[PDB]
């Protein structure tokens, strides 16, 4: 389930091996990977 | 043959002298060996005004390294508790990571530190003992009630801006207890933390520790804490004739109150305290010569603003503390040997 | 880009000055007058809000 | 209690007690300057004098010089114990007075 969302569409395409890296809905060929919830630490300083 | 006791003349192209002539051997018979009843005799406290947040206190009859060493306390060394690590779970504002992080450690917390204590070095996890955690969750979502407008609170808002109010207590440990409900919050719930635009989230856990500021200035609980030596200022002539209202705009009003004693003009200096130094009389040629402004010895003026963590008195009372734990502490080491 | 929490020089907190501050200037108020009237009495706090530029109100205008 | 948070001391050349270098550790201009004060109202001190070592570091020298009889660590550990005496006396008037003022206002 790696989300990747669109450049301007904005939609939630999931790519993997094998196939091409265009867009859904869109022909797009730019697409920026999602921020899951991960736990990081970051010091008040 | 003339003694000034009292004052630090001062002219314009500088001042006269840097010392107070109050030490052993200053003098032929005004000798000093730290006489304690003359000290407990010759000082005296007195407070002009104490709000929530200010105190502004006399402290006549001390010397410029124990005010000096107060002042110093307050700023550095009296101890309160801060935002010091920041796990985030999500966060997709336009805010960053580490930006965040900062902004969460410089907001006061209500918690009083004198219930708490320090942890122990590596002590990453943290106990009830030491420690205190909240928890900021907003997201911001479009409100399904709303026109074609474009206010963003009206409309693009559930939560458009995240404030202090969002923080919310996750009691420790037996915490909920010793801490009513509303006891250990943010200091104000209008901080504006971040902002948001729909689909945008942040989700974090915040821990406070316990630390001085003079480690960083988070954990310092006062604005400032400084001090002023009394003004001293001294009509050397009767100043009258619309002479005394050019005298009385060159100070800061309230100092030369111009009273009507016959039908010409007298100007007279009511409240030497309210005198800002702007050394404005020296531009004026004619009266530089008639007034002389200068300082009390060691009479100060002492004005404390906490952030509001602690009221400004406890603050003042747990600094002359802290300097008393310093000298116990040596003193106590001394006897160690 | 946001309002700094505390001034730099002294440490007050005025980030819970500013949406009172824009209030006061949509209000006709003069910058000196508002400044006043929030508290900010020292320059070094007066310049903190008179010379913030909310850079955040025009990052916050890019798609999602 | 704490072996080097505290205090080193060093006896000057010839290990002369009326001459030591007290070294005190994670303390800055507040306690030296105060207690540099309080030592210099000692009227068997000939020479008291602190300064810091570096900026880097968190540490204190104070230099008491004494005349020919005590060993110096007297008029050191006389000074604490009377500024110790003068922040007693300052808490105590300055919690009156807190009080007395706090009376007045909430009377009126
Ligand atoms: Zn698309
Ligand atoms: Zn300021």
């Amino acid at each position: 389930p790696m989300i990747y969302i669109c450049g301007e569409c904005h939609t939630e395409n999931e790519i993997k091996s094998r196939d091409p890296i265009r867009c859904r809905e869109c022909g797009y060929r730019i697409m920026y990977k999602k921020r899951t919830k991960r736990l990081v630490v970051f010091d008040a300083r | 043959v003339e003694e000034m006791r009292s004052r630090v003349v001062l002219g314009e192209f500088g001042v006269r002298n840097v010392h107070t002539t109050d030490f052993p051997g200053n003098y032929s018979g005004y000798d000093d060996a730290w006489d304690q009843d003359r000290f407990e005799k010759n000082f005296r406290v007195d407070v002009v005004h104490m709000d929530e947040n200010s105190l502004e206190f006399d402290m006549v009859g001390i010397d410029a390294a124990i005010a000096n060493a107060f002042r110093r306390i307050l700023l550095a060394e009296v101890p309160t508790m801060a935002v010091e690590k920041v796990l985030v779970y999500n966060n997709t504002s336009i805010v960053q990571d580490e930006i965040l992080a900062h902004r969460l450690g410089l907001i006061p917390i209500h918690a009083d530190p004198r219930l708490f204590e320090y942890r122990n070095q590596g002590d990453e996890e943290g106990t009830e003992i030491d420690t205190l955690q909240f928890r900021l969750q907003v997201r911001c979502t479009r409100n399904p009630h709303a026109a074609k407008d474009s206010s963003d609170p009206n409309e693009l808002y559930v939560n458009h801006k995240v404030y202090t109010r969002h923080m919310t207590w996750i009691p420790l440990g037996n915490q909920a207890d010793l801490f009513p409900e509303g006891t250990i919050r943010p200091v104000h719930d209008d901080i504006l933390i971040a902002q948001l635009r729909p689909g945008q989230e942040i989700d974090l856990l915040m821990h406070c520790v316990k630390g001085i500021g003079k480690d960083h200035a988070k954990f310092s609980p006062v604005a400032t804490a400084s001090y002023r030596l009394l003004p001293d200022i001294t009509l050397l002539e009767p100043v009258e004739g619309e002479a005394a209202e050019e005298l009385s705009r060159c100070f800061s009003p309230g100092v030369i109150e111009v009273q009507e004693v016959q039908g010409k003009k007298v100007a007279r200096v009511a409240n030497p305290r309210l005198d800002t130094f702007s050394r404005e009389i020296f531009r004026n040629e004619k009266l530089k010569k008639v007034v002389r402004l200068a300082r009390v010895r060691d009479h100060y003026i002492f004005s404390v603003e906490s952030t509001g963590v602690l009221p400004p008195d406890v603050l003042v009372s747990e600094a002359i503390k802290v300097l008393m734990g310093k000298c116990r502490r040596f003193l106590d080491e001394l006897d160690a040997v | 880009m946001i309002i700094p929490v505390r001034c730099f020089t002294c440490g007050k907190i005025v980030g819970n000055k500013w949406e009172a501050y824009l209030g006061l200037l949509q209000a006709e108020y003069t910058e000196g007058d508002a400044l006043d009237a929030l508290g900010l009495k020292r320059y070094c706090c007066r310049r903190m809000l008179l010379a913030h530029v909310d850079l955040i109100e025009k990052l916050l205008n890019y798609a999602p | 209690g704490e072996r080097k948070t505290a205090l080193e001391m060093v006896q000057a050349a010839g290990t002369d007690r009326h001459c030591v270098t007290f070294v005190l550790h994670e303390e800055d201009h507040t306690l030296g300057n105060s207690l540099r004060y309080m030592i210099m109202k000692n009227p068997e001190v000939e020479f008291c004098g602190y300064t810091t070592t570096h900026p880097s570091e968190s540490k204190i020298n104070l230099r008491i010089q004494t005349r020919g009889t005590l060993p110096a660590v007297e008029p050191f550990q006389r000074g604490l114990n009377e500024l110790m005496n003068v922040c007693q006396h300052v808490l105590d008037k300055f919690e009156a007075s807190i009080k007395d003022y706090k009376d007045q206002k909430a009377s009126r």
